[PDB]
DNA sequence: GAGAGCGGCGGAGCCAGCAGGGAGCTGGGA
RNA sequence: AGAGGGAACCCACU
DNA sequence: TCCCAGCTCCCTGCTGGCTCCGAGTGGGTTCTGCCGCTCTC
């Protein structure tokens, strides 16, 4: 749950960034291209595989 | 290149500041109070 | 109050484990400090002849 | 097994519902996440056809024993027209969650010894681990200081004679 | 348009350093 | 006809 | 000519910073950027 909270936060941040970038030109976005499952899936896989309990950028 | 063009006299101060960081961190990466040199994947560089 | 032949009673077993853990800890701990002391002494007096 | 079961049953839904709704605008756009769905573990081939994946096949082919996660999102659009149109994207795929073996969401749940032997699984295997890229991984419990309680300590060389923390 | 290549994003123990506090001399007035 | 790398982390031995 | 008040200067005490932390050895694992956008066939 400690990982999933931050990973859902990162998913929401990426969705917001993509949606804002797309609607700054005035067009309506699409949800499936906004959500990237790679963050949650690869982050959980990395944290379980390596044992470094956190983000990939902060191993120390 | 920026010395030939002349720049705006504060980009020169910015580049020399970043050149100061790059030269000194090659000699020593363990400077306190400064960001560590980063190439890749959360692993800091190994200085001399 | 019981010997090893009669068997330690479970409270005595737990207290004996508590006693032996201290010796295990001391054996694990003292090695690094002793090694550092030995290295410092040798590097101080290595060239005296 | 109970820790992972409680995680999947309650904590994922609680984290999803706890996050604030997305407000972003020139036209007012609202995003809300309502309900999560977790399917049984499955594997998509290069053709894309989904098939159930056994833990033994995951071990042999160096796969990850994971299950897809689907969430329901409601999108209400406001373009300054005084009415709003709501659109729901039911079962939106958002990621893969690795599944602890022999839990309530594993494919080996509730199976008999004959079924376990037919699936080439040891009946005496306790489970409780993850298969990540074919390697069996176990999560070790970490001790931490208890929260929400008042403790009083005393330090040696600190300027404070007595300190209480919570 | 597909292929693609590069452009960008804890603890313990010696030194330096400053700050506060007296001797001591010097110009001003007795 | 001498191939053929490295860092990090974990476990274990005396 | 000489008595004070004010400025000068050295020591003392305290705080912050830096470097160190046993010797060998056998296995295992993951990771070695990535999204993108102009560019080329």
């Amino acid at each position: 749950a400690f990982l999933f909270r931050g990973m859902f936060k990162n998913l929401l941040k990426e969705v917001r960034i993509y949606a804002q970038k797309f609607i700054d030109r005035g067009k309506d976005f699409n949800l499936e291209l906004a959500i990237k499952t790679r963050i949650i899936s690869d982050g959980l896989k990395y944290s379980l595989a390596t044992g470094n309990w956190g983000d990939q950028k902060k191993a120390h | 290149r920026n010395e030939q063009n002349g720049a705006a006299a504060h980009v020169i101060a910015e580049d020399v500041k970043l050149l100061q960081f790059h030269v000194a961190t090659m000699v020593d990466n363990e400077l306190p109070g400064l960001p560590r040199a980063m190439q890749k994947s959360g692993r800091p560089l190994k200085s001399l | 109050e019981n010997s090893y032949l009669a068997g330690l009673t479970p409270t005595e077993f737990f207290f004996h484990a508590m006693g032996g853990r201290e010796g295990l800890i001391d054996t694990a701990v003292k090695t690094a400090e002793t090694g550092y002391i030995q290295r410092r002494l040798i590097k101080s007096m290595e060239s005296v002849m | 097994l109970d820790s992972f079961d409680e995680f999947i049953q309650m904590s994922v839904q609680r984290i999803v519902e706890d996050a604030p709704p997305i407000d972003l605008q020139p036209p007012r756009y609202l995003l809300k996440f309502e309900q999560i769905y977790l399917s049984k573990p499955t594997h998509w081939e290069r053709d894309g056809a989904p098939s159930p994946m056994m833990p033994n096949e995951a071990r042999l082919r160096n796969l990850t024993y994971s299950a897809p996660l689907y969430v329901d999102i409601t999108k209400t659009v406001i373009k300054e027209g005084e009415e709003q149109l709501q659109t729901q994207h039911q079962k939106t795929f958002i990621g893969k969650i690795p599944i602890m073996l022999r839990s309530t969401y594993c494919l080996l749940n509730g199976l008999t010894d004959r079924d376990l032997c037919e699936l080439n699984e040891c009946p005496l295997d306790p489970g409780g681990y993850f298969i990540i890229n074919g390697s069996e991984k176990v999560l070790i419990a970490q001790e931490k200081m208890a929260t929400n309680t008042v403790y009083v300590f005393a330090k040696k060389d600190s300027k404070y004679a007595y300190t209480g923390e919570c």
